[PDB]
RNA sequence: CGACGGAAGCGUCGCGGUGACCGCCUUGAAGUACAAUUUCCAUCGAGCGGCGGGUAGAAUCCUUUGCAGACGACUUAAACGCGACGGGGUAUUGUAAGUGGCAGAGUGGCCGCCACGAUCCACUGAGAUUCAGCCCUUUGUCGCUCCGAUUCGU
RNA sequence: GUCUCCAAGGUGAACAGCCUCUGGUCGAUGGAACAAUGUAGGCAAGGGAAGUCGGCAAAAUGGAUCCGUAACUUCGGGAAA
RNA sequence: GUAGUAGCAAAUAUUCAAAUGAGAACUUUGAAGGCCGAAGAGGGGAAAGGUUCCAUGUGAACGGCACUUGCACAUGGGUUA
């Protein structure tokens, strides 16, 4: 519909990382988030903000958060002969006072 | 020289090869012997394995320790919604066995059955039976259809109906492609069989028309798959001593010097499970008819209002809402696997076969844990409505 | 065309149409010089150029599922349902954090107040987790509905 | 395989093991699956060496304080009996 | 031929962003998460080696995957009693 769109998602990392090897759990979370953005935005080029990477690794390589609230912003790449026209930027999102209860997908305005 | 000590061989050579079955739906290898003096009746039915539970009943077995006592026995729930007849096929007895003579189909076929004829239904143009269905629309075409039926009445010796399941009615299966099979018609003359089959075109046949309560049936299906497996698990050979170099989960000697070849009777690692099996003498404890008290888990002794499905649903299956059969013991295959029910080929005369079942209690607690509440209301009342 | 034939019927029979043979008549054969396969049949298969009629699909790869699985393979799904959240059901643990307490062995100051205190009690069978191969599902939110590729014919 | 110098904090008897600061370093080709067999590490109802040439292997015991400690003895020990 | 087969598996571990480059899982910077844990994977020296030291640059080969990399190759510099 619109190439430039931003939304906030709640990713359930617990079920995606179930039974994963400890030494690959947090690294696998990065791959799962990258895959999640590709399906939710249809853009192969996905960039993970350093703050989100910090949150993923906050509790070490084993204990990744069960659920994470992230903002995915699809935007146009404006560099000479970019491999892809668009790319998605995944960043951390604020959690309301009530937490992740009753919180679905939300579209962010301009 | 002779083996030092004698024990029976591990495993059965009557179930070889231990390969993956070339089919997913259970095939009926043999139908019951036909008795012309009896009314026309179907001999088989398709169902889906929903799950297991246990029941309690008072045994009536004179001379037994359990006489007038209560026994707890496991049972399997098989959801058996009515099947739809969509065609008829006749076979002629030849010196080379039965040969298929002709196949007559019904005018209207559901989308679920038509999916069985495609590998990608959505991408196709869905042309199946479109031209065939048109000849039902003309007088000359109708005469041809009737002529084919008369041809079966004259030459056919075995008549089977084409029936498919209404798989859409069980949303837990997540499948829209129905299962089709040939079900033999026993009883009556050949003409009656054809008239019996043609009369059911596009109509539904309930499971109660095939089976009933307290009778012995055979269950046919494909066992649970388990992939590549070693000899110890696959064949039951004993493990080697702890200090065995290069591993102990093996057969030590796979053959004498002569014959200078490995024999087919020696245990070898390979595929385990997903094998075709035909299990005999499964007693029907209960037949649940939708819209009737028989569909609920009520008994003459337990008046608690509750359904057959345990609270939380049958794990990996869902909620049973259609007709179902309660079968003593265990059934082949995983949850959701299509199973074939067949009438017994033997004459059931043993006391166990003729025993009249009377259930006292049917457990409906959650099977996803150590369930202690038979109903959701009981659980809610326990926690002050939680 | 009609009837019959189901053991592999693919044939038999009847009626009608049509050709040949036969019947009658006419005409010819050689110098192909003394033999040189007596090429010509039906069994399908056809391959082509034309003249008519007929027909207007699938499979596989990519994706998906886990009733399957070493890899292949297999069972599912692909304009409406599916997918991502969330909710409910179910289950595991055992009562969260915060607040309050005239609960607490006692102890240190001040003139009952104040400070310290493991633990205890109330809110609280609470909180957390629950398909990843659990069940139901819009009360509610959101997305996607198909760019393609490889082949296959009596 | 190859001589030697410097040597922090916590726990503790301890330059034991375990964790940390200074300094150093992520150098061991990577990716995807989670079959058999294997190697390394575990656990297990009831029985408890019936296994096996043989308790092989593993398990059990383990620190400290108090009590208590036999035969035998070269009178010292045995003894952490 | 075997055969694109046996095989690459000890020493806990990598991840994100950006820069550079024809080319980045492997170079550099920053951030995070780990390890050595002072009888060290830290800081020196004796033997032994002999330029491996430092800067810049680099077609190939070599560093048993790869490299923009370097204890490799090329040019120059460097050891004061
Ligand atoms: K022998
Ligand atoms: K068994
Ligand atoms: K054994
Ligand atoms: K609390
Ligand atoms: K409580
Ligand atoms: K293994
Ligand atoms: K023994
Ligand atoms: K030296
Ligand atoms: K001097
Ligand atoms: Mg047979
Ligand atoms: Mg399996
Ligand atoms: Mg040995
Ligand atoms: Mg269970
Ligand atoms: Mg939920
Ligand atoms: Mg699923
Ligand atoms: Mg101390
Ligand atoms: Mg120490
Ligand atoms: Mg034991
Ligand atoms: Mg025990
Ligand atoms: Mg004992
Ligand atoms: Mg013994
Ligand atoms: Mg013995
Ligand atoms: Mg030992
Ligand atoms: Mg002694
Ligand atoms: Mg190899
Ligand atoms: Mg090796
Ligand atoms: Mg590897
Ligand atoms: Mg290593
Ligand atoms: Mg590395
Ligand atoms: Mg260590
Ligand atoms: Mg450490
Ligand atoms: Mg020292
Ligand atoms: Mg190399
Ligand atoms: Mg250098
Ligand atoms: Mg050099």
């Amino acid at each position: 519909k619109e190439e430039v769109v931003s939304r906030e998602y709640t990713i359930n990392l617990h079920k995606r990382l179930h039974g994963c090897t400890f030494k690959k759990k947090a690294p696998t979370a990065i791959k799962e988030i990258r895959k999640f953005a590709q399906k939710a935005m249809g853009t192969k080029d996905v960039r993970v903000d350093v703050k989100l990477n910090k949150q993923i690794w906050s509790r070490g390589i084993r204990s990744v958060p069960r659920r994470v609230r992230v903002r995915i912003a699809r935007k146009r790449n404006d560099d000479e002969d970019a491999k892809e026209e668009l790319y998605s930027l995944v960043t951390v999102a604020e959690i309301p006072a009530e937490g992740l209860k009753g919180l679905g997908t939300k579209i962010i305005e301009d | 020289s002779h083996r030092k000590f004698e024990h029976p061989r591990h495993g059965s050579l009557g179930f070889l090869p231990r390969k993956r079955a070339a089919r997913h739906r259970g095939k009926v290898k043999a139908f019951p012997k036909d008795d012309p003096s009896k009314p026309c009746k179907l001999t088989a039915f398709l169902g889906y394995k929903a799950g297991m539970t246990h029941i309690v009943r008072e045994v009536e077995k004179p001379g037994s320790k359990l006489h007038k006592k209560e026994t707890c026995e496991a049972v399997t729930i098989v959801e058996t919604p009515p099947m739809v007849i969509v065609g008829v096929v006749g076979y002629v007895k030849t010196p080379r066995g039965l040969r298929c003579l002709n196949t007559v189909w019904a005018q209207h076929l559901s989308e679920d059955i038509k999916r069985r004829f495609y590998k990608n239904w959505c991408k196709s143009k869905k042309k199946a039976f479109l031209k065939y269905s048109k000849k039902y629309e003309t007088d000359e075409g109708k005469k041809d259809i009737q002529a084919q039926l008369e041809k079966l009445k004259k030459y056919a010796c075995v008549i089977r109906v084409l029936a498919h399941t209404q798989i859409r009615k069980m949303k837990g299966l997540k499948q829209k492609k129905a299962h089709l099979m040939e079900i033999q018609v026993n009883g009556g003359s050949i003409a009656q069989k054809v008239d019996f089959a043609y009369g059911f075109f596009e109509k539904q046949v309930p499971v109660d028309a095939v089976f009933q309560k307290d009778e012995m049936i055979d269950i046919i299906g494909v066992t649970k798959g388990k992939g590549y497996e070693g000899v110890v698990t696959r064949w039951g050979v004993t493990r080697l001593p702890r200090k065995t170099h290069r591993g102990l989960r093996k057969v030590a000697c796979i053959g004498a010097w002569h014959p200078a070849r490995v024999s087919f009777t020696v245990a070898r690692a390979g595929q385990n499970g997903y094998h075709h099996r035909t299990e005999m003498n499964k007693k029907v404890y209960k037949l649940g008819k939708v819209g009737q008290e028989s569909h609920t888990a009520l008994t003459e002794f337990d008046r608690t209002e509750k359904d057959i499905t345990p609270i939380g649903g049958f794990p990996h299956y869902g909620v049973v809402k259609e007709d179902y059969l309660l079968i003593k013991g265990c059934c082949v295959g995983t949850k959701k696997r299509v199973v074939t029910l067949r009438q017994s080929l033997l004459n059931q005369t043993s006391r166990v076969a003729l025993e009249e079942i009377k259930l006292k209690f049917i457990d409906t607690s959650s099977k996803f844990g150590h369930g202690r509440f038979q109903t959701t209301q009981e659980k809610q009342k326990f926690y002050g409505r939680l």
